[PDB]
């Protein structure tokens, strides 16, 4: 029946792969960073985990998954390998946001600008005021180098995570729990990635106008 | 029962397929999102499906297949890795071994055109190798040895343009619209098809290779050169060519590796003049020929689920670590 | 603005030379838009392209249905054919994803469909039909990139022949 | 002979387990958070580790291990354990200060102050100017709840690591391969830990002054 | 030879040690900080070592260890992990881990008291239990049981104040120094044991256990109360008193549990009268009696390797979580 | 300032009982100095405190030699003594390393021998001898931990008997 979460697997692929599980009060981290592509470590990395802990998928009272905004590959791997760990089961999903994640993950507080490049000249990018929890003064779009420099001038940029993001696994179950406990999971079949890649359709279709 | 039940997973290109199959025999799902879309489908309380959208179609047609089959049912999961789109091989195959990890079952990665094969051996269970396969679809145009154990080589392949993109692009060239293949056998029955011929550069007579880029342009050629053809005779004198290839090479290999048994596969399968051909030649030098049925030959989760099964027969089970290769070779 | 390079009557084989000069000099991250009718030779350009990276013709298939074909040679071409694409999604996501690639090379049979979506810094490769054995190119290369110029103008010293 | 590392174990005992293991072209962190003695965690997962890269700890080119400043239980467990993981073999040891780990460890650049409690109205703290490498604009040293605020108006709080300390167990082998390449490295028997435990015994035999 | 070496390591208090053992019998490293410090050093271009500074002195021991004895040939890593202060064991337990993951061998966590009894066996090797032991140094004052399989009870311990404790603390009161237990012993020769009685609230006749708080402040109320006593006949009627509680009650547990082996080890063990008084019984009642020699009773490696070795015979192995136990109960 | 409660020709049940009152109110994260001659009745005393944490006096040994005595109740108590402490180095470490555990409650015999190293906190407790029978107790209850004074006070009600 209804009870509070003891088991929490979360991961995100969306640069470099990162795994949080908790069981009962023992909380466990996991990252991997090389030539290896996320298909070849996720999910080995994943059964080597629930198996050293004992711990069955279907013991699981959440599963947390990135879902971007990052790297189309990557994210594409990360929620299918979860479709799968989930689907037989319909385990409750947490979606992150890959950039609140990221945010969340500075031990800092203010305000927080988180980057990412697209082709040459363009920008993922979003903008948080982050304290107790996290409030999105703009949130993910497309810009220019041009329009990146706009951002940083119209709001302060107390912090600037900008390329190579870190994400801590630990953030990611506490997220997971907390999108558990605010009854704002979903299904597997459900999932909407952060699809940014196809504003850029549009803002390059003419030229530096958009309104 | 010592039943081996095999859920396949199909992603290599446009089609999201789930399959279940029971001693590589019994079906009990096959799903493609084809099937899920060119029938209607008004709104619903369960997301939607479209063409080539992998990673929230799949979801879909796993929960349809859990509906009629029972996860705990499963014995292995098999999944295609290549060859194809990384993209699209991605999520079929990173699904897989979720499922893998889930259900604490085995593994099996398939070859897509491997998979292709199993449609002759779904379709005629009696059936033993040797055989020869032309497999000759839009995507795939090879020809592929068949030996004893069930081991597979590619023994041809186009090297420019596949037989059904011929068709596709010279029935564009004769205004005829798409698909190309159906339209211009239709049109061609009432043609010549000794009317024209279409010469360019061939390729070595002993190789076993296609090339059909030539023939394209050839026609090209031939409409803004001649005057006063009609659209019958030249989709006729075409179509010829094209079967005329395929057949003196397909029969060709079998005779040298002394095959008697020869299978085809794939969209142009299906032609007319083609199977008449076929049929001519296997008569008269005493070969048994296969077409299997149209909805096996298009990309379906069966042959996967059939591949996989007949590796796990064979204790061939894949590793997870196992990444999609989108130039995977037989 | 952006500076325009014809070739006039070009034989098969010197098509092909022509684009194994051209992709010899790219350094990683580059776009070619490959344009021509129907027959004009843009799979048959990129079997030239692929002789720069060390692999055989063999290799280069249409992609005509694939989409998408990958030759990883000396550095990795990514061979697209646009003609069957009917939505945009596949442009919005897949390709954006490669064009975040700065180390290969990306070619574009039937680039010119979707012509608003491609960079600026973009190289134009557009083929003509000049009768049943040789082909007229056209090549615009962008200031971005402008070092190919004298690349690609040294190549008709072998058309002199 | 003398060659480049290629295999890297570090780890950081110093509050939370932080665990880096380099092997070639891949990277692993692995941390652990729960109610679980270091003792109890910390020598298994190092196994395990090691294991499941077939790595042998012979094969080993240096290993990193955190000499504080941080709790004592923790720091002896964590130096302990490498003493008996490197002294058969005489493998070379990286001793890294935990509160440059921690400033090295936060994404942003600047001024960078760093704190833990000690017994109630003291801290342990150290600032640090921090952009390419990092440079101490004060060594850690032992403060009152008072004389902590003295530091934080003395120089730019820009950035303030307190109390709760992320470690970076990347940053660990990164730095662990800085001091082999630097020939800084030391031998097993020459581990001196950053005892500033032992300041607050002079700090207080009589008021507030110490000059 | 099946041959098995094992180093023992032992950090639980004051002492930091480290021994190599081959077989249970022959020693081959037996090193304590006590001796590196009691034997002069000189600097060094190694660093130095002092009491309880476990962290930087085990490494010495070990570089000591490894240099008369290659590490390869360590069949089994030994440890205390308690009794004693968690913040000592640790390093101990912590290292010795260490080395097993590192030579990949098995591990063997030591309960401390345990192993003291073991310097029993080591210096006895003919010796079968089951057997009494008394252990009574200044940590430590235990009656303990040594059964058939070599499995021990503690059956008596005391209730505050050790008897070293005891000894140490009224030679302060009488002015003689420290350690107490030696000079009181010398002092006591010339002095009458029968002079002053000691009277105090004594605990139960049945019970296995000591208390010696009260007769710690019985001698002091002595002192500010009577005039005119000599300290050897204080010393004396005082060491009578300890020795006679611990006689009495060792004896009469090895009577009850019809043992008639009985073994002291600890400081106090060496005590001239308690010696006396147990010969005396033991000749009387016919019991073997074992007095280990010193320099085994006192905290060493030794005692753990023995311990070890004992433990590892039997694959009563030790997992890598085990944690240290301050408390550990035997 | 610190206020000082004396309480005159206690028996050992008496002392006890009072050491168990103190201990009982303590928060968690307290330093208890127990100061007093040999004999005075220290570790009787803490054999009392034990009773508040809910074990046997049978647990509580003097640590002269052991040094530090863990005690795990419901509360855990740290029993210290360093009468045999020649260095300073083990406050400086293990000792400061407890006194950063702000749940457990800490006692210390002869304490005073360090006097300047406690915090300003810390509670005060000096048993003296009265005779073979009686002690006397002082208890010095700082200003920042003032809450106990009422606690302890109330003692002096089993004491009019
Ligand atoms: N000068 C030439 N340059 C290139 N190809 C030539 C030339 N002359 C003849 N050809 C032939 O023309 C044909 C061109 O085919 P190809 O498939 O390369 O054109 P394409 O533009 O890719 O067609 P599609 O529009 O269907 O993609 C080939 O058979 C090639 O050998
Ligand atoms: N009123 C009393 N309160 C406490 N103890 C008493 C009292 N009267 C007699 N005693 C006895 O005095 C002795 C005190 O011993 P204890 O070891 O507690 O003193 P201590 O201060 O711990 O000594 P040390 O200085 O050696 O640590 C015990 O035997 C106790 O039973
Ligand atoms: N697959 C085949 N099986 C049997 N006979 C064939 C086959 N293919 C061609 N032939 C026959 O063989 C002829 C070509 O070879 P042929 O001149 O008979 O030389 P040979 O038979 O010695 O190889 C064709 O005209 C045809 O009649
Ligand atoms: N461990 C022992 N072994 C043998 N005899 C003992 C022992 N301890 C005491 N005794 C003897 O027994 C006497 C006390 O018990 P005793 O009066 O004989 O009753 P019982 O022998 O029936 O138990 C002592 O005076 C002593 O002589
Ligand atoms: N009757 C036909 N004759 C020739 N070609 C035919 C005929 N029917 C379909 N085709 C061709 O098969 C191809 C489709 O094959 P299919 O759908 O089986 O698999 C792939 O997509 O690869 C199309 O190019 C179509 O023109
Ligand atoms: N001859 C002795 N008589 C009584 N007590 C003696 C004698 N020799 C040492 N001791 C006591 O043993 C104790 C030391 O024991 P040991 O050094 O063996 O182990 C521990 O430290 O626990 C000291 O209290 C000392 O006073
Ligand atoms: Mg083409
Ligand atoms: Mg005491
Ligand atoms: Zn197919
Ligand atoms: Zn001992």
């Amino acid at each position: 029946g209804s009870h509070m979460a003891s088991n929490v697997l979360a991961l995100d692929t969306s640069q470099r792969i990162r795994i949080g599980l908790r069981k009962g009060e023992d909380l466990f981290e996991i990252s991997y960073t090389g030539e290896k592509k996320h298909a070849e470590i996720l999910p080995v990395v994943v059964k080597k985990l629930l198996d050293e802990l004992d711990l069955k998928v279907k013991d699981l009272d959440v599963v947390g998954v990135g879902i971007g905004p990052g790297g189309l590959t990557g994210l594409r791997v990360g929620i299918a390998t979860v479709v799968g760990l989930v689907s037989p089961y319909d385990i409750p999903v947490a979606p992150l946001n890959s950039f609140e994640m990221t945010a969340k993950s500075c031990p800092a507080d203010g305000v927080v600008l988180v980057a990412r490049r697209a082709r040459k000249g363009y920008h993922y990018c979003a903008v948080y005021l982050k304290d107790k929890g996290l409030n999105p003064l703009k949130e993910p779009s497309v810009v220019s180098d041009e329009e990146l420099e706009e951002i940083t001038k119209e709001f302060s940029p107390k912090i600037v995570l900008k390329d190579d993001l870190l994400i801590s696994p630990a953030v990611l179950v506490e997220e997971s729990e907390r999108l558990f406990r605010e009854k704002k999971t979903i299904h597997y079949y459900e999932i909407e990635p952060l699809y940014l890649q196809k504003s850029i359709a549009e803002l390059n279709w003419e030229k530096k106008k958009r309104g | 029962e010592g039943r081996m039940r095999v859920l396949g997973i199909e992603t290599s290109c446009d089609e999201t397929a789930v399959a279940v199959l029971d001693d590589g025999k019994n079906v009990v799902v096959n799903f493609t999102v084809s099937q899920i879309e060119v029938h209607q489908k008004f709104g619903g309380v369960v997301p939607e499906v479209a063409a080539r959208h992998h990673l929230k179609n799949l979801p879909i047609l796993l929960k349809k297949a859990f509906e009629k089959v029972p996860p705990e049912t499963v014995d292995v999961v098999a999944a295609t890795y290549g060859p194809g789109l990384i993209g699209a091989l991605l999520v079929g195959l990173s699904a897989a071994k979720g499922l893998a990890i889930s259900l604490e079952k085995p593994f099996v990665g398939v070859n897509h055109v491997e998979a292709h094969v199993q449609a002759v051996f779904l379709a005629n269970p009696d059936l033993k190798p040797p055989l020869v396969v032309l497999m000759v679809s839009g995507g795939h145009t090879q020809l592929m040895k068949v030996d004893e154990d069930y081991s597979m080589e590619v023994l041809g392949e186009t090297l420019d343009d596949s037989a059904g993109e011929a068709f596709d692009k010279v029935a564009r060239l004769l205004g005829l619209g798409y698909p190309g293949g159906p339209v211009i056998d239709r049109v061609a029955k009432k043609g010549d098809p000794e009317k024209y011929s279409f010469p360019r550069p061939m390729l070595d007579d002993d190789s076993y290779n296609f090339s059909f880029a030539g023939l394209k342009t050839s026609v090209l050629y031939f409409l803004q050169r001649e005057k006063g053809y009609k659209v019958e005779d030249v989709a006729a004198s075409f179509q010829k060519a094209v079967v005329d290839i395929l057949v003196e090479k397909t029969f060709r290999l079998a005779r040298n590796l002394g095959i008697r048994k020869i299978a085809f596969v794939g969209g142009v399968a299906a032609n007319s003049m083609l199977r008449e051909e076929v049929r001519k030649r296997a008569e008269r030098w005493n070969y048994e020929v296969f077409f299997p049925p149209l909805e096996l030959c298009t990309d379906n989760a069966l042959m996967v689920a059939k591949a996989g099964y007949e590796k796990a027969k064979r204790g061939m089970f894949s590793p997870l670590s196992l990444n999609a290769d989108p130039n995977l070779n037989v | 603005a952006s500076r325009h390079l014809r070739f006039e009557n070009l034989t098969e084989e010197q098509l092909k030379r022509l684009a194994k000069i051209l992709t010899e000099n790219l350094k990683g991250g580059e776009v070619v838009i490959l344009s021509g009718n129907l027959g004009a030779g843009k799979t048959t350009f990129v079997k030239g392209m692929i002789r720069a990276i060390g692999l055989d013709e063999k290799m280069v298939k249409s992609p005509t249905f694939t989409l998408m074909n990958v030759y990883p040679g000396l550095k990795t071409i990514y061979h697209l054919d646009l003609y069957r694409l009917q939505d945009t999604d596949f442009l919005s996501l897949d390709v954006e994803d490669i064009l975040e690639d700065e180390d290969g090379i990306m070619v574009v049979e039937w680039g010119d469909l979707f012509d608003g979506f491609w960079p600026e810094d973009s190289i134009k490769v557009k083929i003509e039909i000049a009768d049943e054995s040789h082909r007229n190119v056209e090549i615009l290369i962008p200031e971005e990139v402008n070092f190919l110029v004298e690349k690609i103008e040294r190549y008709r010293k072998e058309l002199q022949n």
